[PDB]
């Protein structure tokens, strides 16, 4: 239910 | 008038000569009573926090800081999700909006992220994000 | 009155209708200074990406109006990817696209196309629009 | 200056 941490 | 959008628009109003606690508090309380309240708040906050107008972003950050103090998991989880933390990372990281953002607005974001990693170690994502900005040399 | 003050009244969510006095006032002032054009495009891009539809919409009417009013000074600024990328993030699914109202997205696509025709010299605009067309975001010319 | 076209 969440996104991946900005690289 | 009582809708989140109307409250946030008053609490972060670029025209405010001084912080407006009434509207800022009203905003935190208004979100603590809706399953969709928190997600809408974080979305509306990420936008204001990213505004080119510093006084707008500082007041939005003041709202974020405030609602984090007086709210449950509902809002604490929305801020903990990368869906929100990324928007903050964007603002402080030069690789995105960092270069055009006032050092004041950036430092405040960094104080908050730290403040939360300490008072809310539970939210691993907040710490996880804070760590990346630290190792990244941004802190 | 500053551009920020102007843009804030021209794109204010509380407006019961379009505030032409403020909208046109913003296009007039962004040219009275040699710094305005690059600054106006950053203020518009932020308003155009607002979760509050009435805010992004008024902002698109402001962008639209200034394009017709102002000359190359402003046209060049909107014609840079520095600004076109902001419009792409609003309509491209790979970004805010999913979380953006069809009203605003279609409005951006109408303007993008209307510039490829009125301002063909702005090669960037045509390149950006052409991309949206091959990626599917734009099925045909509005 | 200007940045590259978004992908």
């Amino acid at each position: 239910d969440d996104i991946s941490l900005l690289k | 008038p009582e809708t989140l959008e109307a409250r946030i628009n008053r609490a972060t109003n670029p025209l405010n000569k001084e912080l407006d606690w009434a509207s800022i508090n009203g905003f935190c309380e208004q979100l603590n009573e809706d399953f969709e309240g928190p997600p809408l708040a974080t979305r509306l906050l990420a936008h204001k926090i990213q505004s080119p107008q510093e006084w707008e972003a500082i007041q939005a950050l003041t709202v974020l800081e405030t609602c984090m103090k007086s709210c449950g998991k509902r809002f604490h989880d929305e801020v903990g999700k990368f869906r929100f933390l990324n928007e903050l990372i964007k603002v402080v990281s030069p690789k995105y909006l960092g270069s055009r953002t006032s050092e004041k607005v950036k430092n405040k974001i960094l104080e908050l992220l730290y403040s939360w990693t300490v008072g809310l170690p539970e939210e691993v994502k907040i710490a996880e994000a804070y760590q990346m900005l630290k190792k990244q040399g941004i802190v």
